[PDB]
């Protein structure tokens, strides 16, 4: 998961 | 270096060190090196899914004198030697050049930043  | 903003979908650790493995089939799905190499799976991910390794590489510029073409290791040796006690603020090139990294990591102790956040 990448939140940026 | 840490993958800032990235969390492993199997073990839930975040901002992890090492290589990052991104699934190219599942949406927004990443695994840390440990979960990848051990064949961990969660939700709709399978070990047959192609994955992209995201990580290191790069030549870097010294922020104090402007010389170019360092590796991460050679940058640290250059800085810890010729720019040992300099208190001038600079932006970390390693952080800025790496995917998801901090584009403006301002520091007034680059040598210490390298030793703590960019361990070899
Ligand atoms: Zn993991
Ligand atoms: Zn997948
Ligand atoms: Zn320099
Ligand atoms: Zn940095």
């Amino acid at each position: 998961r990448c939140k940026g | 270096s840490r993958h800032e903003g990235v969390s492993c979908d199997a073990c839930l650790k975040g901002n992890f060190r090492g290589r990052r493995y991104k699934c190219l089939i599942c949406y927004d799905y990443d695994l840390c090196a440990s979960c990848y190499e051990s064949g961990a799976t969660t939700t709709r991910h399978t070990t047959d899914h192609p994955m992209q390794c995201i990580g290191g590489g790069g030549s870097f510029t010294c922020p104090y004198c402007g010389k170019m073409g360092y590796t991460e290791t050679s940058l640290q040796e250059h800085v810890t030697s010729e720019h040992a006690e300099t208190s001038t603020e600079v932006i970390c090139p390693i952080c800025a050049a790496l995917p998801g990294g901090d584009p403006n990591h301002v520091t007034d102790d680059f040598a210490a930043h390298l030793t703590l956040e960019h361990r070899a």
